[PDB]
């Protein structure tokens, strides 16, 4: 569905006006939850975990492939309304956020970029799609070309991607030279026993992850998140984090591996620690998503890692995308927008926001405690799966870290709601104004998903062990 | 896999020590684009297997619209400063 | 196999065959007389050449080594038929694999002088050209009149000789 | 050794010598069209008029720019003409008959020609007088997009051959030429090839009126020489890519009869009359495409820079486009996919 | 095509016959060069049993 | 050593000498008023879009007519197969061209008198 | 009228290059000793010519109809020994 | 005239070492000029490995393209053994390198072929979408 869609929507972008582009987004909105809820019932097809190799051994389908694309659709489709929406119809809120023309394209061709970078069964599969994300994406970030600071990002973001994917199609072509084939299938216990690969394999590793931005690579990725439009940045944060990550799970070259272990390590503590004097918002949510992707590195240490990984990436994306949400929703009781792409920048500018929206607020709170853990929230029960896993399989040292890293992040996510509940001076008497129904459903849902998801777990648990066994 | 090797890491060090333009480093990213592929087709024709030969096209049609995008994503940076002092 | 690349020197080996192995006889026609005598030398060695192959295959690897007696078979089957050819009809032969020298060694420029050829053998060693694979609707093309592609130069001595023939009755 | 050495030079010779009659036959046509004479003094019938041309031009200082670099500006001439020269190692003039038997011959062709805008490209950054930087980049332009054109129809014609030997495609066209079933893709050869060389009515590029001279302003002496003759060159090469793509190269006619008549065996002298033939057809198909740029050249006033643009980008291109798909399709409906 | 594979199996013949005396030539030279010394020559590098034609020669 | 090679090597020798004789019999006589850089005879930078744009198109547009090249190598090989496959390709790429022609990429006072009475 | 004074140069150019095409057909044929060129030559063919070599005695591309191979065809095989590609 | 062809690859391996001048030069165009004299010496060491077909395209497209896309901008911008080479004849076709890429490419591997022409289309809005300023 999503190469007709990116055929139809080349044509009809290019024959409409540029008034028509939140109607077009709008319409590829709808035609996304069609397409997720005509065609779901394809996962029938993975019953007992039956694996599908297609398209000539280039692309793999099993259960972990279809949820991954399934949750890659709905954040499409949660991203999306946010541009086919207005939040008020204000001259102001035109002003703020109004889609580019060929916006709409670039989302779908990344997406299309990071599903075939997570069914890739071949190496050139993976190159192939890795460049058509990393380049789509360097377009998103430089469609809004009236930002100095988001042009200096794009560029920025060309060159370190450029050097990690030379590092990348450098790491594959060792392996080409090493084993004459372009496959992971190919490898065996015995070829790992008999060859030692574990060189080639990190550096592929590594290749991807730094593309991520993991340490003590971050900063670069984090003064990109900084400097885009805050709609750019709700999904190029998320989306290449969801890909790479999949993929590399997916493969498990690097089981036990020490350098990824003092990697995960050293990112764990970068990304608690350096968050800590944060004081610009996008900067303090880039921390917290390179602490999560740290998180997320730790189960590349092991086998059978598919639940722990599918729950946390989704409750992460739950909670992503609502906390941008909600700093995108408080954007309309701040008293200075400060320029047209990032309204509010600095956390202090929410102070008091309970006293002019108080169920903002209650959501606010409930996405941040689900961020430090705290049960019944999803969080909680993300890392409960995580500690599981590694406790599992002894890496007690690097639990005692997350353990740390936990706490010490839990200071700057209460930062925020800290400022949030205090008191503002000049408090809203009355509006007429009515917030966009649509995406405050959305928020909404998603607020009530982080909630109460926890009553499903033991469902979740059933269904996973007959499509994944 | 010598004359490969070589220029890229002489790239990779041309692009990582550039204190003087930025053209440098476009040329430094296609040269070791360069040497990637020179290293990969020199494998190819050591094991008369096409597979080599068929990712090299491949990085070259890769290359190609990568050197495009970069060279656009550098024009709308000038068009708002002028000027590019590197 | 690839052929050789930068720099390469050939190199002759002076060592005889290890005496446990039968001597054989080589063909020695080069490449024109040979072109020319393929399709009758297929005729005649088809059950040769696939009992060679069939033992290639079998051997599964070790086929130089495993294959010498049936190759030695082949060889001789060759040499056989290039001898039947130099009794019976060498001027024929002779006009066929000089016209292939002249025409890049394209049958499609030697039809004259390989109509003669193909009676002559015929005729004197019972052996026909056909081309394999064809359904009965789809025609030989050395069979064909009136091509579509025609050499540059006809022949002078086989279109001579094509028209005396022509004249006796053979052709 | 020897065999090799006196092959090259009489090669050599006969393009060096068409390429510089040549400019006395666009003086001379071009006169004959405007009703009056052109060179008709220096040599008999004007025929060293283009060496009295040569060795003045030999004789005149050069000039070098106070801004220029001077190292660029003497070196861009001389690698277009080297380009534009070693263009010509794989155009036969009968079967096998060539300085390259090239397997990749076409793939060649269209390598060195690519390697051609860089003249148009280096010149203008190393004059420096403004009317060359505008005419270097404008040309530039001109010059990629209708090389576009080219390879495309380079590719439509591969299209029907299935190889990249020059003498093996012109060999497939003894049964016709292909400018009988592409008459339309021969028209745009023409105009690309007219657009390509930088050829009135596209000669926007060193247009005199537009700009005063073009990007060579600044070129005296030698490097004057150098454009000259590439740019001279460049139009006999390209008419040798239309006559062997479309034309048939060197075949004229089925003179199999007429040698059976003639002779009754190989000699010298009947290879040599094949010879002649061969080569003779190409020649007069030469000079008929060599007309047909001056007779251009006389009839119509210039374009502008947007209006060849649109033409290459807009007009032509979908119709290349259109083709690229009707061509294997009635390859397919007729199965007639051609063999290697 | 047709006419090549009538021709092949006879020109292949001669090159096995050919592959058959370089390579036995090749193991006698090396195994009088090893005479004296503890080294087998006969022996394989592979595992498999069977005939492999030498690569990678000395330069001459 | 064959012709092809000595040609080669030939036509820069060849370049070089005709540079050497100008430089060897020539005078040479540079002034500032002479090295002057030539603009109507007296001494004396923004630039469009489409001038950026003619240049970065042709650059996938070259891949795209170069990725046909083998193709049509190997058309029979491929058969009424690798035909539909080409096919696809190619209508994939006149959608791009399609987009570029719609939206105009490399193109480069009627207002009525009315009198407050 | 034909203006013949503008013919001329035409003329000039169109016996150059006829005689010049002419005199490589007599120089190709004296290199070949008195056949026509052998062009579009594949791996085969350049294999087939090597082994004419062999049986002819080296004098190029003259052919030999014999049945069977002289004594010396049997000894002077020629294997190549290639460079290593570093 | 043989340590010739036996050093050739050794000369370009230095001749490349050499040019890449192209991190020392003082003017970026220069910088690009000897990035192209470093493309030249590319083709030359992939016609000696054996792969000439590469050393045209790669001078079609680095050299005729890349390289002019660069310069168009910046005007405007302010193992001592030696391998057995043996024959056989089991190949009766006329298959060279570019026949069986277009082989693969179009039959065992046409989804990358498909998705190079998304990448293409790719390449093509993307310039569009940022070098341009609608209505
Ligand atoms: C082919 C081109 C000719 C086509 C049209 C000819 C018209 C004509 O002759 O009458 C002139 C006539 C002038 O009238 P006139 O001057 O009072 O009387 C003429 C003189 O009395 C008599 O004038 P003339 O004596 O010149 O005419 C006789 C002529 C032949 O008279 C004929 O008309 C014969 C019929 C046509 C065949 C042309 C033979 C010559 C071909 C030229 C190349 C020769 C080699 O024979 C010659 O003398 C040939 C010229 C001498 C040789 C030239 C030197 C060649 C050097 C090497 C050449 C290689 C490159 C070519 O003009 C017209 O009637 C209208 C002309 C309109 C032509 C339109 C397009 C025609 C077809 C397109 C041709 C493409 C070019
Ligand atoms: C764009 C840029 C383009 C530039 C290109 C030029 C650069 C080319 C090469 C660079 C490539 C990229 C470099 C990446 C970083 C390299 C680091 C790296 O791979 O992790 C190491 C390499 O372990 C070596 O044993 C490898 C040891 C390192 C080699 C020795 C150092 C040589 C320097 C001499 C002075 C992988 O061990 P590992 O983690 O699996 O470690 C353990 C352990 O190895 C095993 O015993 C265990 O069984 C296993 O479970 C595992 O836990
Ligand atoms: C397992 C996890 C998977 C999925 C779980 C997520 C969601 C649950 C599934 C489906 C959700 C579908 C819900 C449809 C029913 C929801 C619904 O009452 O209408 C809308 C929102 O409608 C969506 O915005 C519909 C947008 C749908 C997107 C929701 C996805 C999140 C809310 O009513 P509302 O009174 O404010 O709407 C009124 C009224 O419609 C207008 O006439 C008034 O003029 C205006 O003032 C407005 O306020
Ligand atoms: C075909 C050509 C046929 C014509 C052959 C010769 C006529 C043209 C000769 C001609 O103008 O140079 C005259 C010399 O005059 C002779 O007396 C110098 C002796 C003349 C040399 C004759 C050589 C004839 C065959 C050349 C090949 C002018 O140079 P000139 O005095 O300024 O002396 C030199 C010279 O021009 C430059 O090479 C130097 O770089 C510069 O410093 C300058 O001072
Ligand atoms: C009418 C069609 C509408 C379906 C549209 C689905 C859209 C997905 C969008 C976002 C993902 C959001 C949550 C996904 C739920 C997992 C389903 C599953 O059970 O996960 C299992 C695998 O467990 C896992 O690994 C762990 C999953 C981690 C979930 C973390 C959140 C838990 C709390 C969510 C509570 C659910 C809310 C219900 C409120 C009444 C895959 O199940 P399956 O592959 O067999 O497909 C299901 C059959 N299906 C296609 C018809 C729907
Ligand atoms: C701009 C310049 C346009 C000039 C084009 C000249 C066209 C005439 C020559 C066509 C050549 C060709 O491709 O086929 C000619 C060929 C000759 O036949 P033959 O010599 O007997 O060789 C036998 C093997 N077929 O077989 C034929 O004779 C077929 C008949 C000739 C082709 C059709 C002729 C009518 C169309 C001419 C219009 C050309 C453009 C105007
Ligand atoms: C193929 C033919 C090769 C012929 C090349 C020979 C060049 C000889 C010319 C010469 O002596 O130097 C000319 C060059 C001019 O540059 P310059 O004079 O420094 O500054 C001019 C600014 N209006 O002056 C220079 O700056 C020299 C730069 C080139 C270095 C070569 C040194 C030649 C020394 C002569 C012995
Ligand atoms: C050696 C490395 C490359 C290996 C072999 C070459 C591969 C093939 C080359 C293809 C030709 C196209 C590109 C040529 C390279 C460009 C050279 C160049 O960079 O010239 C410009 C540069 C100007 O620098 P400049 O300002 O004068 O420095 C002042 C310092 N005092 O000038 C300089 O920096 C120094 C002067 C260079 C003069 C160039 C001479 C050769 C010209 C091309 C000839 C090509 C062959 C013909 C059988
Ligand atoms: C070199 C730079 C770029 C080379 C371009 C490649 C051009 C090419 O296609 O060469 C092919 C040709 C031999 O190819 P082929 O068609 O198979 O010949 C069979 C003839 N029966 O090749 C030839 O015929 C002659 C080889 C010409 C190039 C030799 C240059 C040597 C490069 C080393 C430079 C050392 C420094
Ligand atoms: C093919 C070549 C065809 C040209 C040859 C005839 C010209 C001619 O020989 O003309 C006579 C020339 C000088 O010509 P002129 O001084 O202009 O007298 C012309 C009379 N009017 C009234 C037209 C002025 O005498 C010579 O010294 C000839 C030596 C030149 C040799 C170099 C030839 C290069 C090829």
């Amino acid at each position: 569905m999503l190469i007709l869609a990116i055929i139809s929507l080349i044509t009809f972008v290019s024959m409409s006006k540029l008034s028509d582009n939140r109607a077009i987004i709008r319409l590829i909105n709808i035609y996304l939850i069609l397409v997720l809820v005509l065609d779901s019932f394809l996962y029938l097809l993975f019953l007992n975990n039956q694996t599908y190799t297609v398209m000539g051994e280039l692309l793999i389908f099993n259960s972990f492939t279809f949820y991954i694309d399934m949750l890659i659709y709905f954040i499409m489709i949660v991203i999306s309304s946010l541009y086919g929406y207005n939040l008020y119809n204000n001259n102001l809120y035109k002003t703020l956020f109004e889609p580019k023309k060929e916006l709409i394209i670039l989302f779908l061709i990344n997406i299309l970029g990071a599903l075939l970078i997570v069914h890739s069964n071949d190496f050139i599969t993976l190159f192939v799609a890795i460049e058509l994300q990393s380049y789509s994406i360097y377009l998103i970030t430089a469609i809004y070309n009236s930002s100095y600071k988001a042009s200096k990002a794009s560029m920025l973001y060309f060159f370190m991607g450029g050097i990690l994917s030379i590092l990348i199609a450098y790491s594959i072509n060792t392996y080409y030279s090493v084993l004459n084939s372009y496959t992971l299938h190919s490898l065996d216990s015995l070829i790992i026993n008999t060859l030692d690969l574990n060189l080639i394999l990190i550096a592929l590793s590594l290749g991807l992850l730094f593309k991520i931005g993991i340490a003590p690579l971050h900063k670069w990725l984090i003064s990109i998140y900084e400097n885009t439009p805050i709609l750019i940045t709700i999904y190029i944060s998320l989306i290449p984090k969801i890909s790479i990550l999949s993929y590399l799970v997916l493969s498990n070259i690097s089981i036990n591996s020490l350098v990824i272990s003092i990697l995960a390590i050293l990112t764990l503590l970068v990304g608690s620690v350096g968050g800590l004097l944060q004081i610009k918002i996008k900067r303090l949510l880039a921390f917290s998503g390179l602490t999560n992707a740290g998180y997320m590195m730790l189960l590349l240490l092991l086998n059978n890692n598919e639940f722990s990984y599918l729950y946390y990436i989704t409750q992460y994306s739950i909670s992503h995308l609502a906390i941008f949400m909600i700093i995108i929703f408080s954007i309309y009781y701040i008293n200075y927008i400060n320029n047209q792409y990032n309204p509010i920048i600095y956390v202090n500018q929410l102070k008091g926001l309970i006293h002019d929206n108080a169920y903002l607020v209650l959501s606010m709170a409930i996405v941040v405690f689900s961020f430090i853990g705290i049960p019944p929230l999803l969080g909680f029960f993300g890392k409960l799966n995580i500690l599981m896993s590694i406790l599992n399989n002894g890496y007690y040292f690097i639990s005692i870290v997350l353990i740390v890293a936990s706490l010490i992040s839990a200071l700057y996510y209460l930062y925020l709601l800290n400022v949030s509940i205090q008191d503002k001076n000049n408090i809203l008497i009355n509006s007429n104004e009515t917030v966009s129904s649509v995406l405050s459903y959305i928020l909404s849902s998603l607020i009530i998903l982080i909630t109460f998801g926890f009553i499903y777990n033991s469902l979740i648990i059933d269904i996973f062990n007959v499509y994944f066994n | 896999m010598f004359i490969g090797t070589i220029i890229l890491v002489l790239s990779f060090l041309g692009f990582v020590f550039n204190r003087r333009n930025i053209i440098l480093a476009f040329i430094c990213l296609e040269t070791m684009l360069l040497g990637i592929n020179l290293i990969l087709l020199r494998n190819s024709v050591l094991f008369d297997d096409i597979s080599g030969s068929l990712f090299a096209i491949v990085i070259i049609i890769l290359a190609g619209v990568e050197s495009a995008i970069g060279l656009s994503l550098l024009v709308s940076y000038y068009r708002l400063r002028g000027v590019i002092n590197s | 196999p690839r052929e050789a690349a930068a720099h390469w020197v050939p190199f002759e080996d002076k060592a005889n065959m290890p005496d446990n192995v039968p001597d054989v006889v080589e063909v020695g026609a080069t490449s024109a007389p040979l072109l020319s005598a393929s399709y009758f030398i297929g005729a005649k060695c088809k059950p040769y050449n696939d009992d060679f192959m069939l033992c290639r295959e079998e051997s599964q690897g070790s086929g130089a080594i495993d294959c010498l007696k049936e190759g030695r078979r082949v060889t001789r089957c060759a040499v056989s038929v290039i001898e039947d050819i130099n009794k019976s009809c060498l001027d024929e032969f002779r006009l066929h694999w000089q016209c292939l020298e002249q025409n890049n060694h394209q049958l499609s420029g030697c039809r004259k002088a390989e109509a003669l050829l193909n009676k002559c053998v015929f005729t004197k060693l019972n052996l026909e050209k056909k081309i394999p694979g064809l359904r009965p609707d789809e025609e030989p093309v050395f069979l064909k009149k009136d091509p579509w592609i025609k050499p540059a130069v006809d022949d002078f001595k086989s279109v001579r000789a094509y028209a005396e023939a022509k004249k006796n009755g053979t052709l | 050794m020897i065999i090799n050495i006196v092959e090259i030079l009489i090669f050599l010779v006969c393009v060096l010598f068409s390429v510089a009659y040549l400019t006395v036959a666009e003086r001379k046509t071009l006169a004959y069209m405007q009703r009056r004479l052109g060179p008709n003094f220096v040599g008999y019938y004007g025929l060293l008029q283009a060496f009295a041309d040569a060795v003045k031009l030999l004789l005149k200082e050069i000039v070098l720019p106070k801004e220029s670099n001077y190292i660029i500006l003497v070196i861009s001439p001389l690698i277009t003409l080297i380009t534009a020269l070693i263009g010509w190692v794989v155009i036969p003039l009968g079967p096998g008959i060539t300085l390259g038997e090239l397997n990749l011959g076409i793939l060649f062709s269209l390598a060195i020609g690519s390697l051609g805008v860089f003249g148009s490209l280096l010149s203008g950054w190393s004059s420096n007088s403004k009317y060359s930087l505008l005419g270097s980049i404008r040309s530039t332009a001109q010059l990629i997009s209708y090389e576009l054109i080219l390879t495309s129809i380079f590719i439509i014609i591969i299209m029907f051959v299935s190889s990249l030997n020059i003498t093996t495609i012109i060999e497939t066209q003894r049964v016709v030429w292909y400018c009988i079933p592409l008459l339309p893709l021969l028209l745009i050869f023409f105009i690309a090839s007219v657009a390509e060389t930088a050829r009135p009515p596209f000669d926007l590029t060193e247009s005199e009126s537009e700009l005063v001279a073009g990007y060579f302003t600044e070129y005296s002496g030698s490097p004057f020489v150098f454009f000259f003759l590439a740019e001279y060159s460049n139009i006999i090469l390209i008419s040798a890519f239309n006559g062997y793509l479309l034309l048939g190269g060197y075949l004229s006619f089925n003179y199999s009869y007429l040698f059976n008549i003639l002779f009754n065996d190989y000699s010298y002298v009947s290879f040599l009359f094949e010879g002649l033939i061969n080569s003779s057809a190409y020649a007069i198909k030469l000079v008929f495409l060599m007309f047909s740029f001056i007779w251009v050249r006389a009839a119509f006033p210039r374009f502008t820079y947007d209006n060849l643009i649109n033409f290459c980008w807009i007009i032509l291109l979908p119709l290349l486009f259109g083709i690229f798909l009707i061509i294997p399709s009635t390859l397919y409906i007729f199965d007639s996919f051609p063999t290697l | 095509l047709w006419a090549r594979i009538y021709l092949m199996p006879l020109l292949q013949a001669e090159e096995d016959r050919q592959t058959v005396r370089r390579s036995i030539a090749q193991l006698e030279r090396e195994k009088e060069i090893m005479k004296g010394t503890g080294f087998d020559v006969d022996k394989s590098v592979y595992n498999d049993g069977k005939f492999h034609a030498p690569a990678l020669m000395i330069p001459p | 050593m064959n012709t092809f090679i000595i040609f080669i090597i030939l036509i820069p020798i060849v370049g070089f000498a005709l540079l050497a004789v100008n430089i060897l019999l020539a005078v040479y006589k540079p002034y500032n008023e002479k090295l002057g850089a030539f603009e109507c005879g007296l001494t004396s930078l923004a630039f469009n879009a489409a001038f950026i744009l003619v240049a970065i198109l042709f650059l996938p547009f070259d891949l795209e007519i170069s990725t046909l090249l083998p193709y049509v190598m190997s058309i029979y090989l491929v058969s009424n197969y690798g035909f539909t496959i080409v096919l696809l390709f190619l209508l994939i790429l006149i959608i791009g061209f399609v987009y570029e022609i719609n939206t105009n990429a490399l193109k480069i006072n009627t207002d009525s008198l009315i009198y407050k009475l | 009228a034909i203006p013949f004074e503008a013919l001329l140069p035409y003329g000039i150019i169109f016996g150059l290059l006829t005689a010049g095409g002419g005199a490589m057909q007599v120089l190709h044929v004296y290199r070949n000793g008195g056949v026509r060129d052998r062009f579009a030559i594949d791996q085969w063919d350049s294999q087939m010519m090597e082994r004419d070599l062999r049986l002819n005695g080296g004098q190029g591309r003259k052919q030999v109809d014999q049945a069977t191979a002289p004594e010396a065809f049997k000894h002077n095989h020629v294997w190549k020994s290639e460079r290593p590609l570093i | 005239m043989m340590y010739l062809t036996y050093y050739f690859i050794e000369i370009t391996i230095f001749l490349a070492i050499l040019c890449t001048f192209i991190i020392s030069a003082k003017n970026p165009m220069v910088s690009i000029l000897y990035m192209i004299a470093l493309f030249v010496i590319a083709a030359m060491y992939l016609y000696l490995i054996g792969l000439g077909i590469f050393s045209l395209l790669y001078i079609m497209i680095y050299i005729g393209a890349i390289a002019v896309l660069f310069l168009f901008i910046i005007t405007l911008l302010d193992n001592d053994y030696n391998t057995i080479i043996t024959q056989d004849w089991f190949n009766i076709e006329n298959t060279t390198l570019l026949t069986t890429i277009g082989n693969v490419l179009l039959t065992n591997n046409a989804f990358i072929l498909l998705v190079l022409a998304i990448v293409l289309l790719l390449g093509i809005i993307g310039p569009i979408s940022i070098t341009m300023k609608h209505k």
